[PDB]
């Protein structure tokens, strides 16, 4: 898994999973947009990384 | 981005560490240093080199 | 587990102290608990004053009581029933564990 | 009267005990123990008993660097670049070194009375972070730490018990992440 | 995880929030008392500043505090300062128009490190941290996408207590409306540099801002992919109280079309 | 200090026990557990832990018509004391009237509710005739 505050940070470039959580908190196209607050990702598509 | 200088694995834990990632890794250490060393006291040779 | 889950309770008021301290107690002795004294330490002055819209240019001192009351067995079920069973507001409860 | 100032010499990423330990050994190989006084190598022990690393753990003031308490001449720096594994003398222009200032010397001198002094253990925590609970009695719960103590070392943190939130005197050694 | 700092300070913010609307609903009580030229400073302002200053001593009894009405705080840990506007745009309140956020921000060693605003009539809260962005209830805040002048909406503030740029400023407005589409005024610079982090708005500026309010809102811009400066682009604003801000390319064309309109006073 | 407020010293005790309800030995163990009180005669602390013999209803049994209001109502605390108080003198005969009411109204102001001294001490007035060679 990404490492959180490093190269990789989902929380500070994005997804690696598409409208998936990295916590796994969100799975669903309909909440896409919300951050998440076990992991604090933005949930979109994976391209925004 | 993180997609533009991807870490591509192997068949096992091997990942193609691309160049970007490890320049990226040396500078942000040497930061890190600095900084940390910046707040304790600064001996003023040694934060100069 | 660890022992001292040692929960003092200041109040300003009384029998809901009373209340609180039954019911607490109940628990532990329902819940496998070893219950120690409540053991109320001597009620103590506690200063106040009108912080308020004041009279134009009302307990100041009062008796607030105090239960030391201590819990040293802390099953599941203990932990499950104290987060579950609440209390009265008015209360000071800081607690200590250790 | 040959007052030997403080200088200071790079050394490499995981090398710096071996290379105070061949400086001495130099030292000793030329005799010129009047020209080297001390290779200081400050150091730190941040003790935490539990977390993985336990009961303490070895961190330095700076890395990468050694001190020493030479005196000033070619044949001593020649002495100290006549070693295993170094850099050149860290300071102004090489083959003429910059002395350290006694300023220095202090303060780093005081730094080590104050970590030597008291076992202090680093990453510390700070008022308003949430943190989980690995313990018995609140396991897997978690609060925020509303007040951080050393002596003590109690961990004065609101976490929700029956509705209301409430402090709870849990120690460091149960404290989750952060 | 959070940013603690963050999190004392966004309870805070929701103590003073809830004190504020509970009592919004009771403009018998919340009278106007006016302190320079129209900046009431109601009582409600006093307890809410009560407040969040009683919370916050819990948690760090040495930092200083600065506030548009205690002037400045002292702690025994002066490296880093808590600037606060228990209330923005007095004035909207005082009205009982229901549009107004208190704000709550953190500088460390000067630059400015954590900011919070809460407007409790719609209930949001603008957060942002510096090093992690800006959140609107768990929305990341990348300003508006505006890369010229038309189609911008431009929010604003009038020099209603400096009234003697008041043509300057006029001038300039009549120069930006032959540019821009259309023009929003609020009455609180907090919630509008907020809404410039949302994208509510194209961009923002203002002539004669208190150092205290502005601070819960520049960091927010500016996490917020949005940049604040001076009307020449400079950094003296934190002294001028001369702001603008927006998206990168529209803050450019803003200061190149105000360069010339602007008396050479506020230079 | 140590013989007479000894009483005061571990009422704390009796409280807990009339709050626990477990075996009294173990009462005074965990009250003895708690601190080390120094101004109570351990003749005293065996006194208080006599103090659970049956009588003691018999001495509120002793103002059960001679009451103003209900007993439970009466605080744990009130209860404790009263009843400790009473227990001097209803079974185990320490000392007369005066003495041991001016004990049981001087030292129950640290934990009363406020108002607690008017009340133990109009009713009381019972402790005249259970000594009545006063
Ligand atoms: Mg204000
Ligand atoms: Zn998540």
């Amino acid at each position: 898994k990404p490492e959180r505050d490093g190269l990789f940070c989902a929380r500070i470039f994005g997804p690696v999973k598409d409208y998936e959580c990295l916590c796994g908190k969100y799975k669903r196209l309909k909440h896409r947009g919300v951050i998440c607050e076990k992991c604090g990702v933005e949930v979109t598509q994976t391209k925004v990384r | 981005p993180p997609d533009l200088r991807p870490l591509v694995p192997l068949d096992g834990g091997r990942f193609a560490t691309s160049d970007l990632n490890d320049l990226y890794r040396r500078v942000i250490n040497r930061n890190n240093r600095l900084k940390r060393l910046l707040d304790l006291a600064a001996p003023d040779i040694i934060v100069r080199n | 587990q660890n022992q001292r889950i040692r929960i003092r309770l200041k109040a300003f008021d009384h029998r809901l102290i009373d209340q609180a301290t039954a019911e607490i107690v109940e628990t532990a002795k329902r819940t496998g608990a070893q219950v120690r004294g409540p053991i109320p330490l001597p009620t103590r002055k506690e200063r106040f004053t009108v912080l308020i819209s004041p009279h134009v240019n009302d307990q100041y001192e009062i008796r607030t009581h105090l239960r030391l009351v201590d819990i040293v067995e802390p099953t599941e079920k203990t932990v499950d029933a104290l987060m579950r069973l609440d209390l009265a507001a008015g209360v000071d409860v800081q607690i200590s564990l250790g | 009267a040959p007052k030997k100032r403080w200088y200071v010499v790079q050394a490499f990423s995981g090398f710096e005990g071996r290379v105070a330990t061949s400086l001495r050994e130099h030292i000793k190989l030329h005799n010129m123990e009047d020209l080297f006084g001390e290779v200081m190598v400050p150091t730190e022990e941040v003790v935490e008993i539990r977390g993985g690393q336990r009961r303490k753990s070895e961190r330095k003031f700076f890395p990468g660097y050694v001190l020493v308490q030479m005196v000033m001449n070619d044949a001593s720096w020649h002495l100290v670049r006549s070693v295993p594994r170094v850099m050149g003398f860290i300071g102004g222009t090489s083959d003429r070194p910059a002395p350290i200032s006694d300023k220095e010397v202090d303060a780093i001198m005081n730094r080590l009375q104050q970590v030597g002094d008291k076992p202090r253990p680093k990453t510390l925590f700070e008022p308003g972070e949430m943190v989980r609970v690995n313990d018995g009695p609140f396991a897997d719960f978690n609060g925020v730490v509303e007040e951080v103590d050393y002596e003590k070392s109690r961990l004065k943190v609101s976490v929700s018990i029956f509705g209301r939130a409430t402090p709870v005197e849990l120690d460091f050694s149960q404290v989750e992440k952060a | 995880a959070m940013h603690p700092m963050l999190n004392i300070a966004v309870r805070a913010a929701r103590k003073a929030g809830n004190l504020i609307a509970k009592n919004y609903e009771t403009p018998d009580a919340v009278e106007a008392s006016q302190k320079g030229s129209n900046d009431f400073v109601t009582n409600v302002d006093k307890a809410a500043e009560a407040v969040i200053i009683d919370t916050i001593r819990k948690s760090y009894p040495q930092h200083t505090i600065i506030t548009e009405e205690s002037g400045e705080l002292e702690g025994t840990d002066q490296d880093v300062q808590w600037v606060i506007d228990p209330l923005d745009g007095t004035t909207n309140f005082i009205k009982r128009l229901p549009h107004f956020a208190v704000s709550i921000a953190v500088r460390i060693k000067g630059r400015t490190e954590v900011a919070v605003v809460y407007d409790p009539m719609r209930n949001e809260l603008f957060t942002a941290t510096r090093g992690q962005g800006a959140q609107l209830n768990g929305y990341r805040l990348r300003g508006s996408t505006a890369r010229d002048l038309d189609g911008t909406i431009l929010a604003t503030g009038f020099p209603f207590k400096a009234k003697q740029y008041a043509t300057t400023y006029i001038n300039i407005v009549g120069k930006l409306f032959n540019e821009c589409a259309d023009f929003r005024r609020t009455g609180s610079a907090a919630l509008d540099l907020a809404y410039v982090a949302a994208g509510r708005v194209d961009g923002f500026f203002e002539i004669g801002l208190r150092p205290w309010d502005f601070a819960a809102g520049e960091l927010l811009v500016r996490e917020a992919g949005g940049i604040v400066s001076d009307f020449t682009g400079g950094h003296n604003y934190m002294l001028t109280g001369n702001i603008v801000a927006g998206n990168p390319r529209v803050v450019k064309a803003m200061l190149a079309n105000m360069r010339d309109e602007l008396s050479d006073a506020l230079k | 200090a140590a013989r007479r407020r000894a009483r005061e010293c571990a009422v704390q005790a009796l409280y807990s026990w009339q709050l626990s309800q477990n075996d009294i030995a173990d009462v005074e163990y965990q009250f003895l557990a708690e601190q080390d009180v120094k101004d109570v005669d351990v003749l005293y602390f065996r006194e208080l832990l006599a103090g659970v013999a049956t009588n003691t209803a018999y001495l509120d049994g002793l103002m059960k018509p001679y009451l103003s209001r209900l007993l439970e109502e009466l605080g744990q605390v009130e209860k404790a004391v009263l009843r400790i108080a009473l227990y001097e003198l209803s079974k185990r005969s320490d000392v007369p009237y005066k003495v041991a009411i001016n004990e049981a109204i001087e030292l129950a102001k640290s934990f009363g509710a406020e108002d607690s001294h008017k009340f133990v001490n109009g009713v009381l007035d019972k402790a005249a005739p259970v000594i009545r060679p006063n």
